[PDB]
């Protein structure tokens, strides 16, 4: 959890600090990631979702989920993968609300995303690349 | 003395056994014209269930109600009243009734006991309103003619209260 | 300057905004945020539809499903009750128990309709431009449509007005905007047939867009004659609501108002060369069909089966359908005269189409409505009985 | 012909469909209204704002996408939910969710209106304002869902359709803008609907107050709000065409100033202190005196410029505005004390004026420190706020003789011994049964037309049982079902709960008993 | 124009002073009144009108007009009538706008309003009464 | 406690909010609110459309009209511009100066084209629910719509790709604008016609919505071959902007578009008893028109008036006229083989009623686009060599 | 037949329309790329969003209605 932080790491540090780790030669290169990232622009639709739906079913799948208060926006970053439903979040309102409304104030994403019925997914699968681990 | 819960008590469901052992449409539309007579109006003779009368009384109706279908032709629930009269000639005698009142004193009680003997279901729902408002066309007419031309000292009066206080 | 403070806002004006925050408290004081969360859900959740509109009408207990108490603060003059069960022979346990399955509170009903209008207008500027009129039967356009459709618009008015006493005496909030909405679309047709012939007046010299044709056809000629006793009847003849909501839309709307919309104008349409009339009937069948959702779950779902009263309503349902099936069979004998004006085209306006066309209207109306409050019909008998006004 | 035609770009505009309304009525001899009325005079009459139904909707669902685009979008993004100072969020479970039941009722006047309308264009008209009332309803409505969901008390916000009805100020709201309009004449609710309640009365009730809820943070009023009232430029005109129709028959024009009188009285005998109270004692900043709004919206604007400017076709003054002023500036304070006296019985937190807002009544309103201010000092140096103090001012109001009566006819709370503004108890007895009248418009009413005036009062309904018991059986309760929604201070901690009330030992009396 | 501001005659007065003339005997009946009153709810196209339009050309040929700021909207006051030309705020705006759009931030009216053509109007005439 | 600081709005922090107001000066710093106001207004004063859109384009001053200066940052490998001089034949004093009469900048585009999506998915389930299907003829429906309808949506997706060049190539942002909502236009018929085509097979039991056969159709039945022939090279066969543009909506979509989805599909679908085709070609008609609201104005106001080179792009708009005239006039001639399948329908299908179809459709054209031009052209002779392929 | 049909409401949802969409293209000689590239290997790829015209402008004209109502009101 604490290193899918906004300020894990090296954010950490700040002045003589931060500029000598910035400047390490092993930082020099990029590090593969399993994180994805997330954003969410604020709305009352979205905030009941990361109220109901994010921070309880979600986290409870996948404990290492942090969301952050950036003002206008949520920043949720994970390992793995995070996944909406949109069925789920239109039972949470009690109006219309397929994948594509879901969209609406999806603002952002790192790693690959994608929607598969009434389901909002982004992974950090490179799908068409890695290979499947099961025939099921 | 101390009222019982408002939507559950002691005289609701004693009145609801004595609805329940109805069992004809002449024997339901005494009750129900005996019950709106007793307790329904200003000019009713009893406060004793005034907490409970309105919903005694839909409880009534619906009792009467399901005994028409059940017991009555077709014909019968469009054309007549439960008393076994021609509703149409109600409507013409009641209507007659308040064009010939010569107070407002009179034309308020007649409209009431309409009310009270004739309300669905003793009357078909078409004929009862289009009575109900011609009733009440008259008596607001003949009401607000000189509406403010009695001193409230004399209507005291004319209505017949027991004045019990009036603050200086 | 002005004579009168300028309000500092408390959101945004720093002394204020910083006195609110130190009034607000840190926690919430109650985890409850469902707006009217004790609504029973028709459905697997509730919706804002039925937060919106559930229980916003007041009714006392002695009203079925009501949650307050106590007789109304000021009754008319005799004492007719605000709201009250005198208003219709109908009963049920609960009278809050209707919900329209198109979920319409205010918004989406006008969001929806004002789409239809702003497209309505962009289709009529690219029609006029494309000259597609140019191809329309003239004798269908002039004599038929102009005149019999024109004519129909009268229908959809009574309609619209037989809503008016409904809207004030019906019983609960979910059944009052399933009228009020069911009234604007009929009125909404009745325009939309204006202007349709407004349009085409635009187009065709000599085209007479006037009402006074229409009117005295509707008036005063033999093919409209049922119909129009019938409008009257159910508009200005009788009070009680619900008897008022069913012969309207169940009866007489769901059998003639289909015969004239769909199987006459809109089909024929598509017989004689008419490209401008389907757009304009495409809107009153997709109203019709949205109605008919909110009608089918006021009477079958909810009156026609509540626990204690479903068989009591039926007795009365059964009894309004006889008549008003009886006056509707006589509206379309007399309508179906107007097949003698039109140009024959096989399996359309000769004997075998008219029949065709009467058995989907009997046929569907015995399957949409009649079969589900145990309504027995002979669809074979009412389609002979409509064929005896036409004439071979 | 097949070839040649005109193909210049042309459609219809709603003006050139709305022409031909007036030709879609059609004569025959049912062709009436069913309802009663006294008015049957000529009313074949103009619209003033064209409208066809596909116009309508057009028109609202352009103000309903701003709207919600505000509430969903910018002001949920800012928090502004919960940026109201708690008077002021508590005040709008009440303004929000009593103004819905007006607009209710409002749809079924309208209809009245519909049914007894005689020409197409104003039955067309009124089919427009019996949607507006509609959508008022849901706007209303809207509010407190929003609030449900963003502000620190849900509670009330949440349930006030059910939880209303324990109370004595929701039973005045059932008249005041609700079945005085929908229980009576139909053609004269052009007369109480409209000229006097939405010419008249809107505009103090969803416009000044759009002001106040802004002093006191609450921007999702203003936006709502202030949406409703553009619809009702509309509804005052329909309602002007009737009442010419009525000034040009003499026939009909010799009931119009009796209606206007009582409509007059009728309404502002419970909105002028009802919503004096929530304003003044129901927000942290004060915008202005609410006399003054009063004077500003009610006697001079719409006194002048309706009732003024008509009093040259043979409108009168209503006789009863006199009375009326007086209760302007003091019927509001009387209101306040029985308002807080009864507190557990609303659905509302409410807060005693505190040491400035004390200083800006008696400035705005002298000898109200003197009077108001003394009792509502005394309540809190005995506990008025304190859950463990067993104090609940209704018995001390009984112990020390200032009895709370209910108007037969209004269903305001009248406290005659501590009351300033226009009221004197009158007590009688009809037909083994008491009734107390307050003043002398409504004891005339009373009367004269006993049979609509039967409404219970709380004091019948819950004689001789225990304060708690009322509000446990009413779901007067948050979701732990203990602790009540109500409550005497705006603060986060020592909320009172049904056995705090219960330690009172509040029983309910007979107020006439003593006659 | 001053007799039109919102805190005009007796509001400028407070306490007993206010009082005083608030229950004199000739202010217990209505005085006839020849202001019209307009309330615009505040946006992006009314609060262009209020400053192109009202208070240019409007003030221009009604001197008498007021308007006032109230938070959440404007009010204005004026003695006869105040007019609103929709193709002249469209013009100024630089998008559609008929005079049913125009109506979307028209919040209340203390007179008699009507639109005729592209204008709104709200007057203190008494329309099929005064001649 | 999240890791990263809860940043304090300066809107509503009372701190900031106070430092803000410190900050603001007292008065404005300039008068001039008119975002853009130096743009030349083509109406009475300044649109929103003209203020969103115009000069958004950062051309230089040696591409006419161009407010900037200087090469490019950054060329294509060899030399050629981000945007140059060289992607057109045709040359203007200002590529600035079109205007769409609609003026959609891309906020009324979408909002309109929402109002179309929203109110067709009503429509579907209303006509399903209606029935109307029944009476439709079944071989128009199944040997003529499902299999002739269905290929056409390859001559709207054809004309869509036509543009993706243009998208890249074009030289300002109202064109732009103009060139891709006509694209998304096209893609939009295709789709629509695959859409009607899905909702019959729901509908009517062996009913096959596969593109299976219509491609077939396109890529090998002569009916479509000059039509195919004259889609592929607007398409790929020409980079030229403006040659793509006049050549696909001005000359080709004109005339044999125009025939086939109005003249054939729409009017034939009101003489074979089809009510759900028209509500489907009642859009790609509005959009045809609205479309050629913008060709006309960027060819005619702008190309063929331009003040210094109107003659000479009217010597390559006459070029190109004649050229692809010639292929439409040849797709036209195949295309009308088609009526040698449909049952004959006397002054709709016989000859005398296709050549007054053509009549219509080289009239108009004529009026609207080449007269407009300076292209002289025999309407009479252009009938006669379609109506040689029409079998008798 | 004319008597008979099954009246269930139905529509058509986007993705139903898109799955046909791969299927619009056709194969003739000149169908290529107008641009220089280096790049010329096999791109028949799928979309992850499915999206058709209609829904597009539906999904973005929602966006816009909030939008601008949030910098026009609010
Ligand atoms: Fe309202
Ligand atoms: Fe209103």
């Amino acid at each position: 959890s604490a290193h899918n932080a906004y300020n894990a790491g090296i954010m950490q540090k700040t002045g003589k600090a931060f500029a000598d780790e910035f400047f390490a030669e092993e930082n020099q290169v990029v590090a593969e990631s399993n994180a994805v990232v997330l954003v969410l622009m604020k709305s009352d639709e979205i905030d009941a979702i990361i109220e109901d739906i994010v921070l309880k079913g979600g986290k409870a799948k996948n404990p290492s989920i942090v969301v952050e208060d950036k003002a206008g926006f949520w920043w949720i970053k994970a390992d793995g993968a995070i996944e909406i439903d949109a069925a789920e979040a239109g039972e949470l309102l009690g109006k219309p609300f397929s994948v594509y409304d879901l969209l609406i104030n999806v603002s952002s994403t790192v790693g690959r995303a994608y929607t598969l019925g009434t389901k909002f997914t982004i992974t950090s699968e490179l799908m068409g690349l890695d290979r499947a681990l099961t025939d099921i | 003395a101390k009222r019982e819960p408002i939507h559950d008590n002691s005289i609701r469901t004693e009145w609801e056994a004595k609805i329940a052992k109805l069992t004809s449409v002449d024997q339901a539309t005494k009750f129900i014209q005996d019950f709106r007579l007793a307790y329904t109006s200003p000019f009713r003779k009893s406060y004793d269930i005034d907490v409970d009368y309105q919903y005694i009384e839909r409880k009534i109706e619906e009792k009467l109600s399901v005994l028409k279908t059940e017991k009555l032709p077709v014909a019968d629930l469009i054309t007549k009243a439960t008393t076994g009269e021609d509703a149409a000639a109600v409507e013409a005698t009641w209507i007659a009734k308040i064009k010939a009142a010569k107070s407002k004193y009179e034309a308020e009680r007649i409209h009431i006991e309409f009310r009270q003997l004739y309300k669905p279901p003793v009357l078909p729902v078409n004929v009862f309103l289009r009575t109900d408002a011609a009733l009440g066309t008259v008596l607001m007419e003949i009401r607000n003619t000189d509406y403010y031309g009695t001193p409230l000292e004399g209507l005291r009066k004319e209505r017949g209260v027991k004045v019990l206080h009036l603050q200086a | 300057p002005q004579s009168s403070q300028v309000t500092k806002r408390g959101l945004t004006d720093p002394e204020r905004a910083a006195i609110i925050a130190a009034a607000v408290p840190d926690h919430a004081l109650d985890t409850q945020r469902k707006y009217h969360y004790f609504i029973q859900p028709r459905w697997k959740r509730l919706s804002e539809y039925e937060q919106l509109s559930c229980y916003a009408q007041p009714n006392p207990d002695w009203i079925a499903g009501g949650l307050d108490w106590g007789d109304w603060t000021q009754k008319f003059h005799g004492g007719r009750p605000s709201w009250g069960n005198e208003s219709t022979e109908l009963r049920t346990t609960d009278w809050y128990r209707h919900r329209d399955p198109a979920r319409r509170w205010h918004h989406p009903y006008v969001k929806d309709k004002s789409e239809e209008a702003r497209y309505t207008q962009r289709f009529l500027a690219a029609y006029s431009s494309e000259g597609s009129i140019r191809t329309i039967d003239p004798y269908w356009r002039d004599e038929i449509l102009n005149k019999y459709f024109g004519a129909l618009l009268y229908s959809e008015y009574g309609l619209f007005n037989a809503h008016s006493s409904v809207g004030r005496d019906c019983l609960s909030d979910t059944i009052r905007q399933t009228a009020v909405f069911a009234a604007l679309d009929k009125v909404d047709n009745a325009q939309m047939i204006q202007m349709e012939r407004l349009f085409i007046a635009k187009l065709v010299p000599g085209f007479d867009a006037s009402t006074d044709v229409p009117k005295k056809i509707w008036t005063t000629d033999p093919i409209y004659s049922g119909a129009r006793a019938t409008v009257q009847e159910i508009w200005q003849g009788v009070q009680d609501w619900n008897e008022i909501l069913w012969a309207g839309h169940a009866v007489y709307d769901a059998t003639f108002g289909q015969f004239a919309r769909r199987e006459f104008f809109q089909r024929l349409a598509t017989v004689y060369g008419d490209t401008l009339t389907p757009f304009f009937t495409a809107q009153s069948q997709t109203y019709f069909q949205t109605t008919r959702g909110a009608i089918d779950d006021l009477f079958v779902y909810c009156l026609a089966n509540d626990s204690e009263f479903g068989a009591h309503n039926r007795t009365f349902l059964n009894a309004w359908t006889e008549h008003y099936l009886a006056s509707s069979v006589a509206a379309l004998k007399d309508f179906v005269g107007l097949y003698a004006k039109v140009e024959k085209v096989a399996g359309a306006t000769d004997r075998a189409g008219v029949s065709e066309a009467l058995q989907r209207v009997f046929g569907d109306w015995k399957i949409d409505y009649a079969d589900k409050i145990g309504f027995r019909v002979d669809v074979d008998q009412k389609v002979d009985a409509v064929l005896a006004g036409y004439k071979n | 012909d097949a070839l040649k035609v005109n193909r210049a770009p042309v459609g219809v505009e709603p003006q050139e469909v709305h022409k031909w309304l007036q030709s879609f009525n059609w004569d025959f001899k049912e062709n009436r209204t069913k309802y009663p009325t006294k008015y049957h005079m000529a009313n074949e009459t103009k619209e003033q704002f064209k409208v066809i139904a596909k116009e309508y909707a057009r028109m609202e669902a352009a103000k309903d996408e701003r709207q919600f685009g505000t509430l969903l979008d910018g002001l949920t993004r800012l928090g502004a939910g919960n940026k109201v100072h708690p008077r002021w969020g508590e005040t709008m479970k009440v303004i929000s969710n009593f103004l819905e039941v007006g607009e209710y009722n409002a749809i079924a006047a309208s209809a009245m209106l519909w049914d007894s309308a005689t020409a197409a264009e104003q039955k067309n008209g009124y089919l427009a304002q019996v949607l507006d009332e509609i959508r008022h309803t849901h706007q209303c409505a809207f509010i407190n869902h929003y609030y449900s969901k963003h502000y620190h008390d849900p509670a009330g916000h949440n349930d006030a359709r059910r939880t209303r009805a324990i109370g004595p100020l929701w039973k005045g709201m059932k008249r005041v803008f609700a079945d005085g309009f929908i229980s009576g004449d139909a053609v004269e609710c052009s007369v109480n609907l409209q000229l006097v309640g939405e010419a008249c009365f809107t505009n103090p009730l969803i416009v000044a107050v759009t002001e106040w809820a802004s002093a006191n943070g609450d921007e999702i009023t203003p936006t709502v709000f202030l949406s409703v009232e553009t619809d009702e430029l509309r509804h005052m005109a329909n309602g002007y065409q009737t009442v010419v129709s009525i000034a040009n028959d003499p026939a009909s024009a010799k009931f119009l100033n009796t209606d206007l009188n009582n409509a007059f009285w009728t309404q502002q005998k419970y909105f002028t202190p009802v919503l004096g109270y929530l304003f003044e004692y129901g927000s942290k900043f004060k915008v202005e005196p609410w006399v003054k709004t009063w004077n500003r919206w009610v006697y001079e604007d719409w006194g002048g410029i309706w009732i003024g400017r008509l009093g040259k076709y043979g409108v009168e003054s209503p006789a009863s505005l006199r009375d009326a002023k007086r209760d302007a500036y003091w019927a509001h304070h009387d209101l306040a004390l029985a308002a807080y006296a009864m507190w557990p019985l609303g659905f509302a937190r409410l807060a005693l004026p505190d040491e400035e807002d004390q200083a800006w009544f008696e400035a705005n309103y002298p000898g109200w420190a003197d009077h108001y201010g003394k009792i509502f000092n005394e309540w809190k140096k005995l506990g008025y706020e304190d859950p463990k103090s067993g104090f609940i001012p209704y018995q001390w109001l009984l112990a020390n003789g200032h009895d709370v009566y209910i108007d037969r006819v209004s269903q305001v709370p009248f406290i005659p011994s501590l009351a300033k503004g226009t009221g004197s108890l009158r007590v009688h007895e009809f037909n083994g049964k008491k009734h107390s009248l307050t003043d002398d418009w409504g004891e005339r009413q009373w009367l004269i037309e006993p049979e609509r005036y039967e409404c219970h009062n709380v004091f019948e309904q819950y004689e001789g049982r225990e304060l708690s018991e009322v509000i446990a059986e009413g779901h007067g309760v948050r979701s732990d079902g203990k602790t009540l929604i109500a409550q005497p201070h705006t603060r986060g901690d020592n909320l009172w709960t049904l056995e705090d009330i219960k330690r009172a030992g509040c029983v309910f009396p007979d107020p006439l008993a003593k006659f």
